[PDB]
DNA sequence: GAATTCGAGCTCGGTACCCGGGGATC
DNA sequence: CACAGATCCCCGGGTACCGAGCTCGAATTC
């Protein structure tokens, strides 16, 4: 077909559906990567960097024929070209199909839409497909390289940490993991604390000597990652560059992750 | 000396000395500042080059010329002066009382005594001679009078015989509050019984009045505002000169007249050198039986123009701030004054008074000699009194019948009075042309809450401003007279900001020569300005035809000429104008206007044929004989009469309201309009045989004449002024709507199918384009329809116009109205109700209130708005995709894409977006502007830009605007500080907080708020072209900001900690290749 | 004990009118 | 003192929602 082509049928869709099912309106005014290997939806809350890959593996078809491009998000500054796979936007949607058609510097991306019907056939509900120009100008700044140490979490484990953090700017908290298991995410008025194995404190985990004590001076941690909705996850630390990073992914339907900076108080 | 007193200065020996300290050379460099002050005691000086003379000393030597015979009572003309007078142009008339007590050593006949016995009023006819003298003529008799009905004041104060009304009136005026009738006995107030007719309505009967002759009209004014409120006066605010040139037929206020034997044989009484009321060469004592109107000649007499322009300092601590009058040390520095000849047009003197050493520059004076034009006479003086002194005595003795400039009053006439009066204490009343007692004022709009004028009414001199006349001939945003010159004389002038004039006239003579040479070129480019446009003559013809003279024709307004009009007509008739303004003082309405169709909006490529009636408004009075007199409200009057065939009958506002028709009664306002609408089609019968900057002009002078024959219409219903009627003028709106829906359905049924409207026409047979056929209206408004005819060319379809045009036009309309096809587009886009833009057939395009004709955008976005238009209409493969875009509804174009014709409509806007931002971005192309329109505190909604920004100019005593000045502003960007200043005086901020005016704006280097022109610029290209798509303007909007191209950045305080942490930078701030291989690098730094 | 929810309320701006005011058009 | 008329679009500023979110707080309810 028209030659960059991402389809979602049904049966691999309703895992796209999924990942996008928590995540409410949040990833709505966001912006939207596309390329070989996928699609990166890259977003800014509350003045961090929030990402949410879609590999192209993970797509029905996915098929790409030239640089990568980045679309806006909003279609003419209200609708959504991800509004298609919110939780209940569409009750009857099947199918998406992503079709992209022009030359380099101009490219633009339509969206149909795909509602189920019996006997086996589908409306295309015209009044509702989406029509985006590729931005003609752009630059993202994404995460690189791999983590220091890296931990994974639950739902109660990791609503509790983002409970041990601060409200402003006044209580900076950190992360220092210590000799022998142990982590701890504490403040001078609140402390966790978990066991690193590579019950019900012993997170999993891989490098787990990789002792520090990294430092926040930003408390939008708590309100970023509740927004989102995360179901517990990666906690990954990225501490060879002089601002520190820490990026969260939510094991739940998604991969949605967040990087949040560190500042460059980097101690043991 | 004189019988009379001459209030002008003919002498002085003491003065107000105010000067600046820089004009003292040799003093040390800290007495410099300010300037001084205080009495001095010797005649005012004036310095011409080498000479020097007393201002006030006529003598023989002079350094400004002198058309003056008397100076201060002496006789300055050469003995046996007596110049025979039989023919003077008559350009103004002065009326004023004159006391036979006054004038017993005059020496006059008994025949003008006796006519100001103990009072009398003297129309004088102010004029020249055709050789060039200058003339006043005083006309004894004509004493005003007004109507009372004879059985209402019978009634209301006992009468018996007239005698006993005069004793009456004047038993009323001798206990008047203050004592300001004294004396007046019952012989000022002759009357007598007269047999008249109000003029309201067709049933009204012819009763019994009393006409009450008063003198002194003043004394009128208050017989009509205090006598009896409860009876009811007629004609009491009709002045004596009115009475004058109506009650002597042929007269006229502007014109040739003649001095004839006279009733009995009474000539002329050539007064006495030293009985002159004015500062004329030769004066007569007529009565209105010696004079006679000499028709056949029509020239214009050796008037002269003076065409002045002062220029002012700034003198006190912050001499950056704008002159004030009222503050003694911010003075007039220079007035330029040209001394053109009238007739002839030939500059004839350049003076140039100026406040201390000046010395021309010789380029300037070089292209003077150049141009043929005189050499600049500078005077020099020492003072700012000696130096208006002087130019109030050359206005005096030269006596420019009329007088012109650029804003001359708002600016130039009141700063000079108000030095004269509040702190010089000059009397005035005397530099007109009479020599005292005479009329020397400005009035202002001053929050009056409706005057439409700043006026000035000096006494035999007719100001004309040619600001005033200019906003009415031609649409600018800004009448700047740099603006006005480069549109419309074609010439780039250089400016002089009045802050750079301190820094010039503390340097030597020679920066003071170049604020004359700055002055002298404003005074030629206005005196070009008024010859070009010859505001005169036309304000003449129009003075002439009305009865005003032609200051109430500058000033006044429409309403008086319609009245005066009217006036002659009904004296004629035997009718009588009530006076009901005399007892007299939000988007509402009086009436219902007319019908604006609902338009197909769109794109037409078909041919539109566009309709519409010659004269509507005139042309429905006349046609229905519309009048006061004619109007029945009660179906009594008409109870003799048929039906339809002597009178009509129409649902006015629900009101039933009879209109007998001619051979009943004529109508008195078609007579009116009758001699306004022969004036306005012989303009127009001039305009195929003249030059294009002839045609134009004479364009606009028939666009005059036509306001002042939809003023006829307008006159009656304009509630609370002089003699309204909202009946006819809801008549005339009623029968408009009928007709534009009349044309309509005779439109639609019957040329409905082709072979009827081949039966009417066949020259149609080869007009057949190949589509299906069919002509159905598509818009209309008060008397336009715009037939979109398909199926037909365009080539023959105006010849064709015509011609239905007349079939409609005789098949519907009675004979005075007439339908006419007046273009043809070949391509329209109906916008909105008062909003198209047209190409014309074969030729030109017509663009109709969509903001490109509007002066509130700024030059960017009217110059890329037209680029856009221009290319939906002229550029084909863009009215190709333009017309296809019907073909789907607006919201599938939100899906698909455009077709493919339409991308340069959007290169435009693309390159526009790139011009917005563009780092050199000459703020002029980016200047709103507004009309301030009424006092700034007669707002209401006071977050205006435009208030906004008056209030910063009268912050910084900087130039405040008037009333109806346009206020240029620009919206700065929203900045940190800005935002803090809002605040001190008093988020996002409005655009009325926004609001910088460009001269600050461009001082202070503050930067513009791209976000707003930018938003504004999609926003006038939204509002246009919204019709192509279904006039949804979100449709419209969405589509055009697709066009643009989006960016996004990690932005600073984000990109600085990315760069420092490694990451590299993939997009514009390196080459494509090395965008390229650091992608490749994080794409494996992921992997 | 503790993952839902949805009432509870609460600030969110799009949308809708409304109004004055500029300034066009008959 | 001063004084033609009306209609109508569009913009700016104001105000009044209210559908939609979306964050805690005691109810269920694992
Ligand atoms: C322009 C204008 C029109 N009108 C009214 C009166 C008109 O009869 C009616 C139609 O307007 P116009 O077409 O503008 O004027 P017109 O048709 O009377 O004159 P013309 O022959 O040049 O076309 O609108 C005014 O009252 N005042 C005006 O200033
Ligand atoms: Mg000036
Ligand atoms: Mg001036
Ligand atoms: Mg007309
Ligand atoms: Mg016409
Ligand atoms: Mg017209």
């Amino acid at each position: 077909g028209a030659p960059c082509q991402v389809v979602l049928q049904g049966a691999e869709l309703n895992g796209i559906l999924q990942a996008f099912a928590p995540l409410r309106t949040s990833l709505l005014d966001s912006l939207l990567v596309m390329g070989d290997r996928g699609i990166l939806i890259h977003n800014t809350i509350f003045g961090e960097q929030v990402f949410l890959p879609l590999e192209h593996s993970q797509f029905s078809r996915y098929r790409w024929r030239g640089p990568t491009a980045a679309f806006l998000s909003l279609v003419d500054q209200k609708r959504s070209l991800l509004s298609v796979f919110r939780a209940n936007q569409y009750p009857d949607l099947r199918r998406v199909e992503l079709a992209i058609t022009g030359q380099a510097p101009f490219r633009t991306l339509v969206q149909r839409i795909w509602t189920t019907t019996s006997d086996g056939e589908a409306v295309e509900l015209a009044s509702e497909t989406l029509m985006k120009r590729e931005l003609t100008s752009f630059v993202v700044l994404v995460p690189q390289g791999t983590p220091d140490v890296q931990l994974r979490l639950t739902r109660p484990q990791l609503t509790k940490v983002l409970n041990a953090t601060g409200a402003d700017s006044a209580t900076p908290t950190t992360f220092e993991l210590g000799v022998n298991g142990k982590f701890s995410v504490f403040t001078t008025s609140t402390c966790v604390t978990f066991a690193a194995r590579e019950n019900a404190k012993t997170v999993y985990g891989e490098n787990t000597h990789r002792t520090f004590s990294v430092v926040v001076d930003d408390c939008s941690m708590r309100a970023v990652l509740r927004r989102l909705q995360v179901a517990g996850g990666t906690l990954k630390f990225f501490l060879t560059t002089p601002v520190p990073s820490l990026c969260v992914t939510a094991t739940g339907p998604n991969a949605v992750s967040a990087v949040f900076l560190l500042k460059p108080q980097k101690i043991c | 000396g004189p019988t009379q007193r001459h209030t002008y200065y003919s002498e002085c020996d003491e003065f107000r000395f105010i000067a600046p300290r820089v004009l003292d050379e040799d003093a040390p460099p800290e007495k410099r500042a300010g300037v001084h002050d205080g009495h001095l005691k010797r005649a005012p000086k004036v310095y011409c080059g080498g000479d020097e003379r007393d201002v006030l000393r006529v003598g023989s030597g002079g350094f400004w010329p002198r058309r003056s015979r008397l100076w201060g009572g002496v006789d300055h003309a050469p003995a046996g002066f007596n110049p025979t007078v039989t023919v003077f142009h008559v350009y103004d008339i002065l009326e004023n009382v004159e006391h036979a007590y006054g004038m017993r050593a005059a020496q006059f006949h008994a025949r003008f005594m006796d006519a100001i016995t103990p009072t009398g009023t003297v129309i004088t006819l102010l004029g020249l001679t055709p050789e060039g003298h200058r003339v006043a003529v005083h006309v004894y008799g004509t004493r005003q009078y007004f109507y009372m009905n004879k059985e209402e004041v019978d009634r209301h104060l006992q009468c018996r015989a007239p005698r006993d009304l005069c004793e009456r009136m004047a038993a009323a005026l001798r206990e008047s509050p203050g004592a300001s009738f004294r004396g007046i006995s019952a012989d000022h107030f002759e009357a007598e019984v007269v047999e008249r007719t109000d003029v309201y309505y067709y049933e009204t009967r012819p009763a019994l009045f009393y006409r009450v002759y008063v003198r002194s009209g003043r004394v009128l004014s208050y017989l009509c505002d205090n006598f009896c409120p409860a009876i009811k006066k007629y004609e009491g605010g009709v002045d004596a000169t009115t009475r004058f040139i109506l009650d002597n037929p042929g007269f006229v206020t502007f014109g040739w007249y003649r001095l004839k034997p006279g009733r009995n044989n009474t000539l002329a009484q050539p007064r006495a050198p030293m009985a002159f009321g004015t500062s004329s060469d030769v004066e007569f004592n007529c009565t209105a039986d010696n004079l006679a109107i000499e028709g056949g000649m029509s020239d214009l007499p050796a008037y002269k123009l003076m065409c002045f322009d002062i220029e002012c300092k700034a003198g006190g601590e912050d001499e950056l701030a704008f002159p004030v009058a009222g503050h003694p040390e911010d003075l007039v520095i220079q007035i330029s004054c040209l001394l053109y000849d009238l007739s002839t047009t030939a500059l004839e003197h350049v003076l140039l008074f100026s406040l201390g050493s000046c010395d021309l520059p010789e380029s300037h004076l070089n292209e003077l000699a150049a141009r043929g034009l005189p050499t600049p006479v500078v005077l020099e003086f020492d003072s700012e009194f000696e130096m208006l002194l002087a130019f109030m005595t050359l206005v005096k003795q030269y006596g420019p019948e009329f007088v012109t400039g650029y804003n001359i009053i708002n600016f130039d006439w009141p700063f000079l009075l108000a030095k004269l009066t509040d702190i010089y204490k000059v009397p005035l009343d005397g530099y007109g042309r009479m020599n005292g007692r005479g009329v020397f004022r400005v009035w202002d709009i001053g929050q009056s809450h409706f005057q439409k004028r700043s006026k000035i009414k000096v006494n035999g001199m007719v100001n004309i401003d040619m600001y005033g006349i200019i906003t009415d001939k031609i649409k600018l945003s800004s009448y700047k007279l740099n603006a006005v010159a480069e549109a419309v004389l074609k010439d780039k002038k250089k400016d002089l900001s009045y802050r750079d004039i301190p820094a010039y006239y503390a340097t030597g003579p020679a920066q003071r020569g170049v604020i004359g040479e700055y002055c002298i070129q404003d005074s030629l480019l206005v005196g070009q300005l008024f010859f070009k446009f010859l505001p005169h003559l036309e304000l003449s013809a129009v003075a002439r035809l009305a009865g005003i003279n032609i200051t109430r024709t500058i000033y006044d307004g429409q309403q008086i000429r319609v009245f005066t009009c009217l006036l002659r007509l009904a004296d004629q008739k035997g009718f009588i104008l009530p006076d009901t303004q005399g007892r007299f003082r939000g988007r509402h309405v009086g009436y219902q206007g007319a019908r604006v169709l609902d338009p197909t909006s769109g794109f037409h490529v078909n041919p539109v044929v566009v309709f519409d009636f010659a004269s509507l408004y005139p042309s429905i009075i006349q046609a229905h004989n519309l009048c006061f007199s004619t109007l029945s409200l009660r179906a009594d009057a008409v109870a003799h009469l048929e039906a339809g065939k002597d009178y009509l009958e129409i649902e006015v506002g629900g009101r039933r309201l009879f209109f007998v028709k001619a051979h009943v009664r004529e109508s008195l306002l078609s007579i009116l309009l009758r001699d306004w609408l022969a004036m306005r089609k012989q303009i127009r019968s001039r305009i195929p045989q003249s030059s294009p900057e002839e045609a134009v002009l004479l364009d606009k002078q028939q666009a005059a004449i036509k306001v002042v024959c939809n003023s006829v219409y307008g006159f009656t219903g304009v509630q609370h002024g002089l003699l309204p009627c909202l009946h006819v003028a809801a008549t005339v709106t009623t029968i408009g709507r009928e007709m534009l829906l009349a044309t309509r359905e005779y439109v639609h049924a019957r040329w409905a199918a082709f072979e009827q409207l081949l039966a009417d026409f066949p020259e149609a047979a080869d007009m057949r384009a190949p589509g299906p056929y069919s002509m159905r209206i598509i818009y209309g408004d008060t008397d336009s329809i715009f037939v979109l005819c398909r199926g037909l060319t365009a080539a023959g379809l105006t010849a064709m116009g015509d011609k239905m045009a007349s079939h409609i036009s005789r098949a519907l309309f009675l004979p005075p109205i007439k339908l006419e096809c007046e273009k043809t587009f070949t391509k329209l886009l109906l916008i909105a109700k008062k909003k198209y833009i047209g190409v014309i057939y074969g030729g030109k395009m017509l663009i109709k209130g969509v903001d490109l004709v509007r002066k509130n955008n700024c030059a960017f976005i009217n110059r890329t708005s037209r680029a856009l238009v221009d290319l939906l209409f002229y550029d084909d493969t863009v009215s190709g995709a333009a017309a296809a875009l019907a073909e789907r509804p607006a919201e599938e174009w939100l899906a698909r894409p455009l077709p493919e014709g339409l991308q340069a409509f959007g290169a435009v806007l693309v390159d526009a977006h790139r011009r917005i931002t563009d780092p050199e971005r000459d703020i002029q192309d980016f200047v709103l502007t507004a009309e301030l329109s009424r006092h700034p505190r007669a707002y209401t909604n006071k977050r205006l830009a435009h208030l906004t920004v008056y209030y910063k100019l009268m912050a910084r005593r900087a130039q405040v605007p008037s009333i109806k000045d346009r206020i240029p502003y620009v919206i700065v960007a929203q900045t940190r500080e800005v935002e803090e200043t809002v605040a001190r005086l008093a988020r996002k901020l409005l655009v009325s907080e926004l609001a910088e005016d460009p001269a600050y704006a461009i001082a202070h280097g503050v930067a513009l708020n791209t976000d707003y022109y930018f938003s504004h610029l999609l926003g006038a290209a939204c509002v246009t072209f919204k019709a192509l798509f279904g006039n949804n303007a979100k449709i419209t909007e969405s589509l055009l900001k697709r066009f643009i191209p989006e960016v996004w950045h990690p932005p600073d305080d984000v990109a600085a900690r990315l760069r420092a942490a490694g990451f590299g930078a993939v997009g514009a701030g390196a080459t494509a290749e090395e965008t390229r291989r650091m992608l490749h690098r994080a794409f494996d730094t992921l992997a």
